[PDB]
């Protein structure tokens, strides 16, 4: 598309998210969600193809259903209490439907089926945008009404999301599907501490966003979509493969890397409320995420896969367009564990 | 809580079920979506007018506008789906899979 | 929780004003100009007490004062007022614009008499 | 004048409804005749059903739908 | 999460529509203006937990004004009992409830 | 009491939603949708919201469902919740809706921007390539 | 009630007269013997829908004129019409109105 | 005595649309140096009766393979809307008084396209389907401008009430206040009812014909009331009725004149005409009519 | 100056509709800020009594509030009558 | 000649004369020889209800004049 139109659509997406975050009226929040959905669709369809169109229509159907459920729950809440301000829900039934609407928007299981297919269909830049920025608004809405969420529903959906992400990440070969399942598992981790401490939720959001931004930027730099295309990378830019392996180890939760910060802290918080079984289950389940990250690292950097003759020509040309903030993202996603108490800034 | 609100909520639930069934014909899916929207409009209008909450009379119209825009968007997508396959059958969207 | 108190039907008995809406509209301006003090006392009591049960006496006073006003109209200017309210009653909207002539006749008559 | 007549008519309708409630509810054991449903003692504007609950269906329909149906 | 830009800048972007009793056009009152006002003044600057625990009476009155469930229950009980007596035959409606009354302005 | 006319209209609304909820022959589902929209407009008009009912009956039926049918063809208990007082010498619904321009500046701005962005999005999607 | 009676009378008369027109010539016995999907039609339909939405937004203007905030109301109305004109201009310039 | 009023509003409209065919034939004939029907009856007065009887005694050509449901539904809806749009109008006193009469007329006009859509879909032919799609697109495109011009004109009236239009134009016609809007409304009414130069296209056929002619006369009366106001004396409404009928008949003669006097547009030519000449001027004049009452402190009273 | 005039002359030919539309729109946008009657329109809107004027309670210190409608105190609508 | 078009047009005139006047006459006959009272804005509806209750015949058009003031 035209660069002006693309910039305008990005502005509209960000403005809708900001409107959702800064508004104290339910109708304005719904309007922000509608604007976000309306402007997000062409971004997925920048590179026109049947796969992109199918992913876009799946995403549109899911988001429209979620928005209708959200509006209907708002209507019930208004019925049982004539209040428009975003505060305590005031209705048991309204709360359940709003939670499902926000879970549909986020992608938590069992509403997770659309995420892998939408991520696979669209390009890498669109996948980066979808998996990073589209999650700020529903998470902010959930944080604003954390005192009203039923702990049983939220915690069981978080458990299901972590289990499903861990299990589904093992079978996938394409990198985009692996990233989608990783996002599902990370949000399963993330929404489990909402009833207890939203600061941990925001900290996990920041850390996850940093790691996944680094990961998609590295995947864009070395234009690889399948596992073997990534295995071919070591023959040209071994530094990229090494940095990607370090980032993958960080995303697995291995100390002293940055990815160990959220889980640990989250576990600590859930131990303050005398919840012991669930953090243990979450760690043992995240071992599966670690396993498929380790398999990807084995395929990418720790071993040298067979190359192709034509690769010699790629030796002669340099990466023309260089993306900024990649070194900063890698450093922030790998070596920030000693600055953990900074989470007291209520980030 | 009178029977009118119960009937409207039941209509919304029936429309949601019809949307989630997916026999075929994605056009029917959009129709079920917009039936849910119509039920929402009716319920919101009744609730707002019943309590004489005057400043809330803006809310339904705005709602309708936005929802209709979404419908247009959906229609556009449907068209391209047909243009790719010749028909709007739901089962044609099996290229992307878990 | 609690018992509501309602005045007895003997407390709600008063001589009603048995004239139609058009008759009231015909003399609305003079009624407002002359009957103003009891009207304002009643209405101020109404928005201050915020309770119909605390404003019965002022309602009886406003009914009595309106009856006195209409009795004066009947005594002095019966026929011009009759023509004026007939003209006002004929129209569907009950417009003052239709027959300013009868209004002027009634106004000059009541200015001469009262 | 219209406000005064409205208040008087509303009070009379409420009083008649209270008298009929007292007549009918004489045999119900735990019923308190004329019991408010609000904790506060402030005056509350009655609903349409609180006034025309026990009246004929014709005038109920009039009072609820006449202005809307008058065209 | 909630970046309160409005209170920082004093813009009042969407706070006028939040409640029934906030500057309606032509000063048209809400159906439950008094109850909502009383509850809001009860629960202002007190906190969510304490407002829920302490201002429950005002919120109950507000919900009763909004939905009138108890009024419906009372009216339905009265109507059913009146129907039962008129069926068995120990009650007769007065002329006021038969349309034979003398209406007043 | 006209046999709970609001209840009758609500039941007919539910019957219409059941009718097109089976999704048979999308044109017939559309026809059921016009029927249900007409019933809903009747409910709104009977309640007292004349302008909102007319907004439904005009916008929804005349434009939006007409576009739906165009695209399809191209392819192969009551009366007690009411008030007691009067509205004055005006209709409250009309005043509340007309307050959109004097009060709802933010709503007007966001809705206009959303509509313009929707136009741009439709053009971008339907461009093809 | 009156409008319901009028609508019922209209529909009843229309149905009766159509059925008699359809059945009067049926009493006497006689012999009794795709792909294209043009995009422009859909584009104009969508344009009509969106302009109808903006017209719905513009509709309450007759009552919007009495608000005592004449400057703000005028600015908002002119803003809405300017956005309508800008949408039309954008659809014009990138060949959205071609046959 | 309400059913009598409904019947006395319905039957004369049907008689008028019956004799409108005779009047149109006579006018086009005399505009073409010939005579219209003048053999059947005194001056062709019995021609509509013969036409109706012949149409009702001729067998219907039912396709026997299409959907009979929509095939029979479409004329019902068309005739019902055509007869219903008559009631809101005030001549001088409207049969049914509705605060939002104009919006009701707009909603009926918007619904009028369903008959065309359903007839085209049930015709069971691709060519008829294409023709129906073209007609629907033209109708919706032109009703957009109809609605915008209508609200712009009503901005000087005070409300959507049709009766108030008589009071607004008590001293001067609205034709002088805004003639460009009146001309654009006239052309939009021409194009909405599929009349020349915009007419690109037994029982049910006569049904559709009567619905179309009733729509013509209804739109004519609406235009006459909106833009050409007659003086109304409350003690003698007959003068207003006579003036209104005369203006409506003059407008109908004007449509027959325009049909007889011009060639016809193409589909793309009329679409471009609308979208690139009427809509820009429509928006500009809508802005002007928004700004004018505030500029001159002449805001209409009712609210 | 010359280029703008030449472009306006070119646009007035072969495209008068757009020129008229833009002229009317710009004129309608600009004029209200200059017209002196907009304040009169605002005042007329303010002077229309839609609600009943609730009287104030006398405390002996309200000289600007009239005690009767006929009293000279209070706002006057002679300016509207003169219009 | 051209005036031969006048008869048919005249018929339409008659066919358009019938509705309007008829309604007016009906509006008089049902409403005691006066214009039908229109009810907008819900205030004048209360006026007709008060008139109906005052009249004592349950008809609003029955106008009780000053003679009823005693
Ligand atoms: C915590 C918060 C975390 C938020 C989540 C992260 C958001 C990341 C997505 C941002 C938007 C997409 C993007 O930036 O691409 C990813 C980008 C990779 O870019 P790429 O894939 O090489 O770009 C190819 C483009 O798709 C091809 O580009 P193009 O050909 O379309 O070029 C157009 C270009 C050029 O822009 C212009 O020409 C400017 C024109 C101005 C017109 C003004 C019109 C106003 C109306 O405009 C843009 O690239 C987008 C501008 C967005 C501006 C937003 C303000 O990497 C990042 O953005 C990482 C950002 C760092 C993290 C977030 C910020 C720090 C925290
Ligand atoms: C990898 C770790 C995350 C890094 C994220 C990127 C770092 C660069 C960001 C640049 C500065 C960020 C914010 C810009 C400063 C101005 C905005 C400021 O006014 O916001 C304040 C808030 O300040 C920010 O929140 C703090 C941002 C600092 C983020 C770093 C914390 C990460 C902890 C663990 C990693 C240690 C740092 C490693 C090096 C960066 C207002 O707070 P308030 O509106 O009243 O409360 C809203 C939150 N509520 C609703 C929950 C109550
Ligand atoms: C402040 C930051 C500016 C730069 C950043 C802008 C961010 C995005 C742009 C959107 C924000 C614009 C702020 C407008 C908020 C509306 C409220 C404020 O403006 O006050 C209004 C003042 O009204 C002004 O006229 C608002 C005019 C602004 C709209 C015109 C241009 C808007 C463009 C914004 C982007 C939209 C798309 C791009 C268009 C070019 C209220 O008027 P007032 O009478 O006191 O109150 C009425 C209520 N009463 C009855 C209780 C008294
Ligand atoms: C403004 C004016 C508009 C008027 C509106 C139109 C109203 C319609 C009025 C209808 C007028 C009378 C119609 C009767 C003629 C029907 C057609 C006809 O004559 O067909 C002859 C046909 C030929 O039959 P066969 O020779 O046996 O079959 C040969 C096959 N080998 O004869 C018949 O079928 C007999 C039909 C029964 C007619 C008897 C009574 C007619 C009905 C009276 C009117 C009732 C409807 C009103
Ligand atoms: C169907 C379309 C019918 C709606 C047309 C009538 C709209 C209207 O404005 O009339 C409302 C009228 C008067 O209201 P105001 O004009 O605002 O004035 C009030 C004070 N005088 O009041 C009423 O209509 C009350 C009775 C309405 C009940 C039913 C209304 C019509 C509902 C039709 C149901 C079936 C329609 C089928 C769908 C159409 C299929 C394509
Ligand atoms: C101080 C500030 C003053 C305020 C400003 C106001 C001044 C405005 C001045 C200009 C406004 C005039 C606008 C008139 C409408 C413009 C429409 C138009 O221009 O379109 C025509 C087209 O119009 C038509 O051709 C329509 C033909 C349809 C047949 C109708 C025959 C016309 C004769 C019928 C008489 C009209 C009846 C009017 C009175 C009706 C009474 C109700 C041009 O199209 P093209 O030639 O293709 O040019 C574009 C390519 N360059
Ligand atoms: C700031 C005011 C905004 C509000 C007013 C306007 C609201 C509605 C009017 C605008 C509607 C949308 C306009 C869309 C513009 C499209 C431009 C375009 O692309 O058209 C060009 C042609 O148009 C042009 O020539 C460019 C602009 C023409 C003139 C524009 C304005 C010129 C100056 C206006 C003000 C005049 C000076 C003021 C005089 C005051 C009196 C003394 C292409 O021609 P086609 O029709 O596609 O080709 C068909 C034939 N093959």
């Amino acid at each position: 598309m035209n660069p002006i139109i693309y910039t305008t659509l990005i502005m509209t997406v960000m403005s809708g998210t900001m409107l959702v975050m800064i508004s104290s009226h339910w109708l304005l929040i719904w309007i922000g969600f509608e604007m976000n959905l309306l402007a997000m669709i062409p971004v997925l369809m920048k590179n026109f193809n049947p796969r992109a169109t199918e992913a876009a229509t799946k995403y549109f159907l899911t988001q429209a259903t979620a928005s209708m459920m959200l509006m209907m729950a708002i209507i019930i809440n208004l019925l049982y209490s004539g209040q428009w301000t975003i505060t305590k829900m005031f209705n048991p039934v309204a709360m359940t439907m709003m939670t499902m609407a926000l879970a549909m928007k986020l992608g938590l299981s069992p509403f997770h089926f659309w995420v892998p297919e939408v991520t696979q269909g669209i390009s890498l830049q669109a996948g980066l945008l979808l998996l990073t920025w589209q999650k700020l608004a529903p998470l902010s809405v959930l944080c604003q009404i954390s005192q009203s969420i039923n702990p049983n529903l939220m915690l069981t959906m978080a458990m299901l999301s972590i289990l499903i992400g861990g299990w589904g990440g093992l079978n996938q070969t394409q990198l985009r599907k692996i990233m989608a399942y990783s996002s599902i598992a990370h949000m399963g981790w993330m929404t489990a501490v909402l009833p207890y401490n939203t600061t941990m939720t925001i900290l996990n959001l920041l850390i996850y966003i940093t790691m996944t931004l680094a990961m998609f930027m590295l995947l864009i730099h070395s234009s690889a979509t399948t596992t073997l295309s990534l295995s071919h990378t070591w023959n040209k830019m071994p530094v990229i493969t090494s940095l990607m392996m370090v980032t993958l180890l960080s995303m697995g939760g291995l100390p002293p890397l940055s990815g160990f910060m959220p889980k640990w802290m989250i576990i600590q918080e859930m131990t303050k409320n005398e919840s012991i079984i669930m953090p243990t289950l979450m760690a043992m389940t995240a071992l599966l995420n670690l396993y498929f990250y380790m398999r990807l690292a084995y395929s990418s950097s720790l071993t040298m896969f067979p190359s192709t003759n034509n690769m010699k020509m790629k030796w002669q040309f340099e990466h023309t367009k260089q993306m900024k903030l990649l070194p900063t993202m890698i450093v922030l996603s790998t070596l920030v564990l000693p600055m953990t108490p900074a989470l007291s800034s209520l980030n | 809580m009178p029977l009118v609100y119960m009937n409207i909520i039941m209509a919304f639930a029936i429309a949601l079920a019809g949307l989630l069934m997916y026999r075929s014909h994605l056009m029917s899916s959009l129709l079920c979506l917009e039936g849910m929207m119509l039920s929402l409009f009716i319920m919101s209008t009744l609730i707002i007018l019943n309590t004489h909450f005057t400043l809330a009379n803006m809310m339904p119209i705005i709602l309708l506008v936005f929802a209709a825009c979404e419908a247009a968007l959906g229609l556009s997508l449907l068209v391209m789906v047909s243009n790719t396959y010749g028909t709007d059958y739901v089962q044609n969207l099996n290229l992307l899979q878990c | 929780p609690g018992i509501v108190e309602l005045p007895t039907l003997e407390d709600l008995k008063v001589q009603e004003v048995k004239v139609s809406s058009s008759v009231l509209k015909a003399a609305a301006h003079h009624y407002g100009a002359q009957c103003d003090k009891p009207n304002k006392e009643f209405m101020l009591c109404r928005w201050e007490e915020k309770d119909p049960r605390r404003c019965l006496e002022e309602g009886k006073l406003v009914n009595q004062c309106a009856l006195d006003f209409f009795r004066q109209i009947k005594r002095h200017c019966a026929e011009p007022f009759t023509e004026y309210w007939t003209c006002i009653d004929y129209s569907g909207l009950q417009l003052f614009r239709h027959c300013r002539k009868q209004q002027a006749k009634f106004d000059e008559c009541v200015l001469d008499k009262l | 004048l219209f406000q005064a007549e409205k208040d008087r008519r509303v009070l009379q309708m409420l009083r008649e409804n209270l008298e009929e409630e007292a007549i009918i509810m004489k045999d119900v054991p735990d019923w308190k005749v004329g019991e408010s449903v609000f904790h506060t003692t402030r005056w509350v504007t009655p609903m349409m059903g609180e006034l025309y609950g026990l009246r004929t269906n014709e005038e109920i329909l009039s009072a609820t739908y006449g202005f809307i149906w008058y065209t | 999460p909630f970046f309160d830009v409005q209170k920082r800048l004093g813009l009042d972007l969407d706070r006028w529509m939040t409640i029934q009793s906030a500057e309606q056009p032509h000063k048209i009152p809400g159906r439950c203006h008094a109850f909502e006002k009383e509850w809001i003044e009860c629960a202002h600057g007190i906190g969510g937990i304490r407002a829920e625990k302490e201002c429950k009476i005002e919120f109950d009155d507000f919900v009763e004004c909004l939905l009138r469930q108890k009024t419906m229950k009372r009216l339905s009980a009265i109507k059913r009992q009146r129907d039962k007596l008129i069926k068995e035959g120990k009650y007769t409606p007065p002329p006021h409830h038969l349309g034979k009354e003398d209406p007043r302005p | 009491m006209t046999m709970y006319i609001a209840f009758i209209l609500s039941t007919i609304f539910v019957i219409g939603f059941v009718g097109f909820s089976s999704k048979p022959s999308p044109i017939y589902g559309g026809l059921g949708l016009i029927v249900s929209g007409g019933v809903g407009c009747g409910i709104v008009l009977n309640f007292g919201g004349s302008f909102l009912g007319l907004m439904v009956f005009l916008i929804y039926l005349g434009g939006m469902l007409v576009v739906f049918g165009y695209t399809t063809a191209m392819a192969t208990g009551d009366w007690v919740i009411y008030d007691t007082g009067d509205s004055g010498f005006f209709s409250e619904e009309a005043m509340g809706i007309a307050a959109l321009y004097s009060y709802g500046t933010w709503l007007v701005i966001v809705t206009g921007w959303s509509l313009l962005i929707g136009v741009v999005v439709i053009m971008e999607i339907t461009r093809g390539n | 009630m009156n409008i319901m009676l009028t609508l019922l009378t209209n529909v009843t008369l229309a149905s009766l007269l159509v059925l008699i027109a359809f059945w009067l010539p049926q009493l006497n016995a006689y012999s009794e013997k795709r792909l294209p999907f043009s995009m422009k039609f859909f584009l104009v339909a969508i344009t009509f829908l969106l302009f109808d939405l903006e017209i719905a937004l513009l509709l309450p203007l007759p009552w919007a004129s009495q608000t005592n905030n004449l400057k703000t109301m005028l600015t908002m109305a002119l803003f809405l019409l300017i956005l309508l004109a800008a949408s039309l201009a954008y659809e014009w310039t990138q060949k959205g109105l071609e046959w | 005595m309400f059913m009598i009023n409904i019947l006395s509003l319905i039957i004369p409209i049907l008689l008028a649309v019956a004799f409108l065919t005779l009047v149109e034939r006579k006018v086009l004939g005399y505009m073409q140096l010939r005579k219209g029907p003048n053999v059947v009856g005194p001056y062709g007065l019995l021609q509509p009766i013969a036409d109706a009887l012949k149409l009702f005694t001729k067998e219907p050509l039912r396709p026997a393979t299409s959907s009979i449901s929509m095939f029979i539904i479409a004329p019902i809806l068309a005739l019902s809307l055509a007869l219903t749009m008559w009631v809101p109008l005030p001549m001088p006193y409207p049969l049914i008084n509705m605060n939002l009469g104009v919006l009701f007329m707009l909603a009926m006009s918007s619904l009028a396209v369903y008959s065309i859509l359903w007839s085209g879909w049930a015709s069971n032919s691709k060519y008829a389907l294409i023709g129906a799609l073209r007609a629907v697109a033209q109708t919706i495109s032109y009703e957009v401008t109809l609605a915008i011009i209508l609200l712009s004109v009503l901005l000087m009236n005070g409300s959507y009430t049709l009766s108030t239009l008589i009071t607004t134009q008590e001293h001067i016609w609205m034709i002088f206040t805004s003639w460009p809007l009146a001309m654009m409304w006239f052309i939009s009414t021409l194009a909405e009812t599929n009349r020349a130069p915009f007419d690109l296209t037994a029982g049910p056929f006569a049904m559709f014909f009567m619905a179309e002619y009733a729509n013509i006369i209804m739109m004519n009366a609406f235009t006459a009331i909106l833009f050409l106001g007659a003086s109304h004396d409350p003690h003698t409404p007959e003068l207003y009725t006579i003036n209104f009928v005369l203006k409506t008949l003059a407008l109908t003669i004007t449509f027959l004149w325009i049909r007889a006097s011009y060639p016809r547009f193409r589909y793309d030519q009329l679409m471009h005409l609308l979208w690139k000449s009427f809509l820009p001027l429509t928006l500009a004049l809508c802005m002007w009519h928004i700004s004018l009452p505030i500029m001159t402190a002449s805001i209409p009273p009712q609210s | 100056a010359g280029r703008i005039a030449s472009f306006l002359k070119n646009a007035w030919a072969k495209e008068p509709v757009l020129v008229a539309s833009f002229a009317i729109g710009g004129l309608a946008i600009i004029l209200p800020s200059l017209s002196p009657y907009t304040n009169y329109a605002i005042r007329i809107n303010r002077a229309t009594p839609y609600n009943y004027p609730v009287p104030l309670r006398d405390d002996g210190n309200m000289p600007d509030v009239p005690s009767h409608p006929q009293d000279p105190q209070g706002p006057s609508l002679e300016w509207l009558k003169n219009l | 000649m051209w005036f031969e078009i006048l008869p048919g047009i005249a018929v339409m005139a008659a066919c358009l004369f019938i509705p309007g006047m008829a309604t007016a006459h009906i509006h008089k006959f049902t409403n005691g020889g006066k214009e039908k009272r229109v009810a907008h804005f819900s205030y004048q509806w209360n006026l007709m209800e008060r008139d109906r209750r005052i009249s004592g015949v349950n008809r609003y058009h029955v106008t009780k004049g000053l003679e009823n003031i005693d």
